[PDB]
C-alpha cells in the first residue's frame, strides 16, 4: 500500500494561529490527496482536494500544498470551529490509504489541574483472595494524564488498567486507573501509591494496608 | 441535498455475520462509486471496499478479502456489506462514502456511521464491592467497585435516586480479559459517616442484574 505519514500527531494551538499539518506519501502520487476534518462523534469531513483545491463551503482560511511526494494543510488563522482532528489521504491508487491523524486542541490558558481520589481494595474482594485498587480522576483540562503506580517506593509494572479519558459534561475531562494484586502483596508493602501527572505536574495519593 | 444513511452495526462473536445498508438521497448510485471506510475506537480510517453500481463491479482490501461483500441495489438506491467470518478486529464503526463523480475521486459525503464490534466474552453481570473511606467537619469519599461485567451499559444510582450532590460515576475501563469494570463515588460531610445511609444500586440489563450494595466506613 501507499503510506500516509502525517505529523505532528497533536498540537494545542490558539485562536489566531496559522497551523500547518504536513503529510508526506511514501511514493509520487501526483496531486491525488485529500484533507479531511472529523469532530468526535461526526463522519470527516471533505476540506480539500487534488492537494489544493477548496471544497465547495468550505472557509478560504483553508489551503493546501504539494511538494514532491510533501503534502500541507495550512490554517492561516484558526477559529474556534476549526479545533478538531485532521486526515490526509491518497487517492492516486487502490486502495486509499489515510493518515494517521492531527488532533488540533484548544491550549488551556488557565489549565485545570485534577482531583484524585484513591481507594484501597473491598472486604468482599480480599475474601475472595483479591485486590483492586481505584484511583480515580477527574475535573482536568487538557485531557492528557499519566498514571504511575508505586508499592512503597518502587514503581509497579503489572496489573495497570487506565481507561483513556473521556470529557465530562463540563468538557473537562475524566479517567480511573486500576492495579490488580494478590492479597499477599497489599499485604506484604507498607503503602501503595496513585500519581497522576497533568501538564508536568504530579498530584499523590497513598492508601495503606490499615 | 445529498444524503447517506447507515444501518445494521451490533455486538457480534468472532465467526458471525452482520449486514450493513447504506440508503442514498438526493443524487443517482448509478452516478457515482459507494465506499465503505472503518475507523477502529481511538483509531484512523481505513478503507474497506468499493463498488460502482452501474456495473457492479467492486474492490477490496486484502483484510476483507473472502469475508466481506460490497453490493448495490440501484432500484433501491441502496448500497450493502455483507460481513461474515467476523473477527475481533473488525470492530469499528463503519461509514460509507461516495466519490464526488467523473474524475472526482475524494470522498464528497458520508455518511453518520454505524458501529461494530466483535467480541467472544459473554455476558456477564458485575460483581460489587463497597469503597469505604477522616477531615473532622470537612467531607468525606465513599464508593463502589462494579467489577468484571459485559457487555456496556451498566447503570449506578445512589439510595435509589435520592442522593445526587457529590455523585461522580466514571467511564468504565475495558479490561485485558474483555470485560468492563467501573466505579461510582459520592464525596459525603464526614459528620454524616456511621449514621446516614448510603446504598449505590447497580443496575446490569443484559444480565438482568440488580444490586444494592451498603457503604459503611
Amino acid at each position: 500500500d501507499i503510506q500516509m505519514t502525517q505529523s505532528p500527531s497533536s498540537l494545542s494551538a490558539s485562536v489566531g494561529d496559522r497551523v500547518t499539518i504536513t503529510c508526506r506519501a511514501s511514493q509520487d502520487v501526483n496531486t491525488a490527496v485529500a484533507w479531511y476534518q472529523q469532530k468526535p462523534g461526526k463522519a470527516p469531513k471533505l476540506l480539500i482536494y487534488s492537494a489544493s483545491f477548496l471544497y465547495s463551503g468550505v472557509p478560504s482560511r483553508f489551503s493546501g500544498s504539494r511538494s514532491g511526494t510533501d503534502f500541507t494543510l495550512t490554517i492561516s488563522s484558526l477559529q474556534p470551529e476549526d479545533f478538531a482532528t485532521y486526515y490526509c489521504q491518497q487517492h492516486y491508487t487502490t486502495p486509499p490509504t489515510f493518515g494517521q491523524g492531527t488532533k488540533v486542541e484548544i491550549k488551556g490558558q488557565p489549565k485545570a489541574a485534577p482531583s484524585v481520589r484513591l481507594f484501597p481494595p473491598c472486604s468482599e474482594e480480599l475474601q475472595a483472595n483479591k485486590a483492586t485498587l481505584v484511583c480515580l480522576i477527574s475535573d482536568f483540562y487538557p485531557g492528557a494524564v499519566t498514571v504511575a503506580w508505586k508499592a512503597d517506593s518502587s514503581p509497579v509494572k503489572a496489573g495497570v488498567e487506565t481507561t483513556t479519558p473521556s470529557k465530562q459534561s463540563n468538557n473537562k475531562y475524566a479517567a480511573s486507573s486500576y492495579l490488580s494484586l494478590t492479597p499477599e502483596q497489599w499485604k506484604s508493602h507498607r503503602s501503595y501509591s496513585c500519581q497522576v501527572t497533568h501538564e508536568g505536574s504530579t498530584v499523590e495519593k497513598t492508601v495503606a494496608p490499615t | 441535498e445529498v444524503q447517506l444513511v447507515e444501518s445494521g452495526g451490533g455486538l457480534v462473536q468472532p465467526g458471525g455475520s452482520l449486514r450493513l445498508s447504506c440508503a442514498a438521497s438526493g443524487f443517482n448510485i448509478k452516478d457515482t462509486y459507494i465506499h465503505w471506510v472503518r475507523q477502529a475506537p481511538g483509531k484512523g480510517l481505513e478503507w474497506v471496499a468499493r463498488i460502482y453500481p452501474t456495473n457492479g463491479y467492486t474492490r477490496y482490501a486484502d483484510s476483507v478479502k473472502g469475508r466481506f461483500t460490497i453490493s448495490a441495489d440501484t432500484s433501491k438506491n441502496t448500497a450493502y456489506l455483507q460481513m461474515n467470518s467476523l473477527r475481533a478486529e473488525d470492530t469499528a464503526v463503519y461509514y460509507c462514502s461516495r466519490w464526488g463523480g467523473d474524475g472526482f475521486y475524494a470522498m464528497d459525503y458520508w455518511g453518520q456511521g454505524t458501529l461494530v464490534t466483535v467480541s467472544s466474552a459473554s455476558t456477564k453481570g458485575p460483581s460489587v464491592c463497597p469503597l469505604a473511606p477522616s477531615t473532622s467537619g470537612g467531607t468525606a469519599e465513599l464508593g463502589c467497585l462494579v467489577k468484571d461485567y459485559f457487555p456496556e451499559p451498566v447503570t449506578v444510582s445512589w439510595n435509589s435516586g435520592a442522593l445526587t450532590s457529590g455523585v461522580h460515576t466514571f467511564p468504565a475501563v475495558l479490561q485485558s480479559s474483555g470485560l468492563y469494570s467501573l466505579s461510582s463515588v459520592v464525596t459525603v460531610p464526614s459528620s454524616s459517616l456511621g449514621t446516614q445511609t448510603y446504598i449505590c444500586n447497580v443496575n446490569h440489563k443484559p444480565s438482568n442484574t440488580k444490586v444494592d450494595k451498603r457503604v459503611e466506613p
